[PDB]
């Protein structure tokens, strides 16, 4: 039986319904979203960390001159000085008075500790929601891992579940993200080959062990004005460290809809944002005929101590007489009040108690037991506990959040205004027939 | 996000959607606010007014504004219609002074 | 110098233009799209082929029972038959007359030759166009391989090129494609897990060597009613063979815009659909100042034997009286006429000849030599050859494809109509003058 409904994307909060095929008994069906998985498609751009700015030994040729060719080393910087006179331990280093050429040499590489303290720049795209579904029907359970794209079935064979496209696309990640040590940030990093000195992404490479390392850290080799051999250098501060200053806070503490970010496939887990249309093809083996199901001769619900809150606050007891002892689906036919129990055991006569959670000040709703329809009416008190540690099972509605007493007051005032309108037009029509007489 | 030293209390607003607070290295704690406004939705009208004012302020202001506008327009238009009909009944008899009214 | 223009996507067919700086000589520049590569991002759903439908050896138990548990093998089907009495070459096979049982087992695996004859189901997305360009500017040549997205730059020595987003996105691949032996088909295959027996996708797996194979072939095990030990089974035919029946024609012989489909990254090559806006950072060393540019005192063209075909039909001779001998760009400023030669050798006073191709029946276009402008007009006959082995270098325009004598006739009739309307308004003004006079 193909049954189509809409479940919320909230983890937990079982969504209960009846599938009512005509010739067969009503069958319970609840779907629970155990987990959710926003996994965007990520493209790796580069890896950055703190650079090492290694400076090789100064190369001097005296009574001579030097020039360097271009090198593939990251942030290559040569400079030639023609008036040096180096003084290591033991006097002058060579044999010419004034004309002496020194090659100041500078380039950057990855630090030895970048195998851990590194940041990966990623570009993401649209994310696909994968939801784990606990679906129970009759006395049978099923655990599925479905995709919300709207065409891919679940991974359980026998129960075919199509999870339709979700109403709103969330995508907590911006188009560019940065991953460092399990923490994810929405940072607009520079593109590959588009570095800026002093900012994030001074040094870039496709891997830690890659030799194609690029950088444009602003290093300037100053003229050696001291006796001793030296390569004076002025360099920009590490932009990875400067980003560690002003990284802000990660998406584990910033992301909307209260869902947590993980980094091994970079997924957003348990985002409760939208509504998932769902269609289930329940096999005919689950359905039993109406003959084998017990039938209810008489049912009446009396509800005591109802309270509209997140918890199942309120106890309605069904007093029932039925011919055959057996098991019976029980359901609430209102989108505002949901029952805790889906099935009960019915004897020849007696009463069963049931717990429900509602979001309306009035408990007027239809409860079904082995089919059937009974109507329950009560005034539900506001909660005394201000804040609860579990979420609301149901959503508020405008027609239900307004109580029956308030509805009577507003309709009495509006009907009074309308009655004055009607009597005004009636006396105007009487004046019209009087001026027709005149 | 706040770095806290000493014994100082912080107030946080919790809605129906919820609020998650992490304090130190402890696991996140999630809370949800219930609609527990002062008053009584099943009682005298004023208690309903305070209840739905603390729950949804702008909504109850516009609802009572609509009720006040509706009753004012209804009474004013009904009074105008009765006055017009009373004039339409009187002025046939007002133009004839010696006529005897029924 | 950032120069922005628009190039057709037709492979070959050079598009020529002049970069005319104020203080420098005119510079020729032509773009040729040597090759294009329209590669979509492919997501692999599953692989499929024929199935072997292997049947294990029957397991019998006499004076016993055999219940069989579930198996992870693809399309597992197990049946228990409790009245068997099997025979082999040797007679009766067990020791109980009627209380026997047989476990008929049948599952589905890949055929041995699926390493070649297999179909990969792919879900493609929007396709990024990568174009290879032969640019020439001044007297130098360069080659480019740049994207069309309009953000990343194509770099070649001292050339930075931004190829803007193309006018129309084509994407010849549908959302679902199937690749078999280098042939691509636009087929709406069932999703992963949505197996339908007797259809393409009876058997599905992530890879050919994967052990997580799924299958829903309509296989049924019958009750053995023969003396021989036998598993009577009946199965639906392979949907791979059925799709080989009704594969239709592949996308290599069906895709629009005349471009070749290749399979190893699944790209489309040489697709000529939409105009590409392009911006070029011309190096300043290519230009020369107007002092070194030989100007002409008087240019004068004349066309002879013009013909509007796809080939370079029709020749025109410039007679010129320049002040210097050198090399000079020549250009046709209309979008209907295009010249074969972008350079010529200029002397003191002489006549050069050039070949042009047009699409208009008139030869009205402005030709330029070392700057300068001249317009020479004559009559172009229609071609005699009905087809030709080369594409047209230009595109028809409504303002040009209508012949000059036909503009003369249409404008003569329209001007006659407008002249009679003017006469009517004139005599209406005269009537107004008379009724003011009375
Ligand atoms: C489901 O199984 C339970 C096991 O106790 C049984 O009581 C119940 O009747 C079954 N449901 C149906 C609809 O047969
Ligand atoms: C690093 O970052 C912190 C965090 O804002 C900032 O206050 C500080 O000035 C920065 N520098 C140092 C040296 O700590
Ligand atoms: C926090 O809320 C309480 C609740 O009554 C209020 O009395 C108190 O003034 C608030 N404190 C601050 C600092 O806002
Ligand atoms: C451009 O280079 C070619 C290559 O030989 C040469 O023939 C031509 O004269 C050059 N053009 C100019 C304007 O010097
Ligand atoms: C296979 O495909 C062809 C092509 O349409 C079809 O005509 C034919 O009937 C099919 N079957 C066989 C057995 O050839």
């Amino acid at each position: 039986f193909e049954h189509a409904t809409t479940v919320p994307n909230v983890p937990g909060i079982p969504y209960k319904a009846l599938v009512e095929r005509a010739g067969y008994a009503p069958l319970n069906l609840e779907i629970t979203v155990v987990s959710s998985e926003l996994t965007p498609s990520t493209n790796k751009e580069y890896v950055t960390c703190k650079f090492h700015t290694v400076i090789p030994s100064p190369q001097v040729k005296c009574c001579g001159s030097l020039e360097c060719k271009a090198s593939s080393k990251a942030d290559y910087t040569c400079r030639v000085f023609g008036g040096v006179y180096p003084f290591m331990w033991g006097g002058a280093q060579c044999f010419c008075d004034s004309e002496n050429t020194q090659l100041s040499e500078a380039y950057v590489e990855f630090a030895p500790d970048c195998t851990i303290d590194h940041a990966v720049a990623l570009k993401v795209h649209t994310a696909a929601l994968k939801v784990g579904l606990r679906i129970v029907y009759g006395n049978t359970t099923a655990h599925l891992d479905t995709f919300v794209n709207g065409v891919t079935p679940g991974s359980s064979r026998d129960l075919k579940v199509i999870a339709g496209p979700i109403s709103a696309a969330f995508s907590p990640f911006d188009h560019k993200v940065v991953i460092r040590k399990g923490l994810v940030y929405n940072y607009d990093f520079p593109e590959y080959g588009a570095m800026k000195p002093g900012a994030f992404g001074d040094i870039q490479a496709s891997s830690l062990d890659a030799t194609d390392i690029v950088a444009r850290t602003d290093i300037r080799l100053l003229k050696p004005s001291v006796k001793n051999i030296h390569v004076p250098y002025t360099q920009a501060v590490s932009g990875y460290e400067m980003w560690k200053n002003n990284s802000g806070r990660p998406l584990q503490e910033t992301a909307p809809f209260g869902c947590k970010i993980e980094v091994e496939p970079l997924r957003a887990s348990n985002c409760a944002y939208g509504h998932i249309p769902i269609s289930i093809d329940i096999p005919d083996a689950a359905f039993v005929r109406s003959s084998e199901s017990p039938t209810i001769l008489e049912v009446s619900c009396t509800v005591a101590d109802c309270i509209y809150s997140a918890d199942f606050g309120g106890s309605l007891t069904l007093q029932y007489k039925a011919d055959r002892e057996g098991h019976c689906p029980v359901h609430s036919h209102s989108t505002t009040a949901v029952l805790k129990e889906a099935t009960t055991h019915v004897t020849a006569t007696g009463s069963i108690t049931l717990h429900f959670s509602t979001s309306s000040p009035q408990a007027n709703f239809i409860v079904s037991l082995c089919g059937k329809k009974t109507t329950c009416n009560a005034e539900c008190k506001p909660p005394a506990d201000h804040i609860i540690g579990e979420p609301h099972k149901v959503d508020q509605e405008f027609q239900a959040a307004v109580s029956k007493t308030s509805w009577n007051w507003l309709l009495a005032l509006f009907g009074g205004a309308s009655s004055l309108i009607v009597v005004g037009l009636i006396v105007l029509v009487c004046s019209s027939m009087l001026i027709n007489t005149r | 996000a706040e770095w806290i030293t000493g014994t100082t209390s912080r107030n946080f607003s919790v809605g129906r959607e919820g609020l998650e607070y992490v304090w130190g290295n402890h696991e996140p704690v999630r809370v949800w606010a219930q609609e527990s406004a002062p008053g009584d939705p099943h009682g005298w009208p004023h208690e309903i007014i305070i209840h739905y004012y603390h729950r949804h302020p702008v909504y109850t202001v516009i609802v009572l504004c609509g009720v006040a506008l509706a009753i004012l327009v209804g009474t004013a238009s009904s009074a105008a219609c009765i006055a017009k009909a009373r004039r339409d009944c009187l002025t046939p008899y007002a133009l004839a002074p010696n006529a005897t009214v029924p």
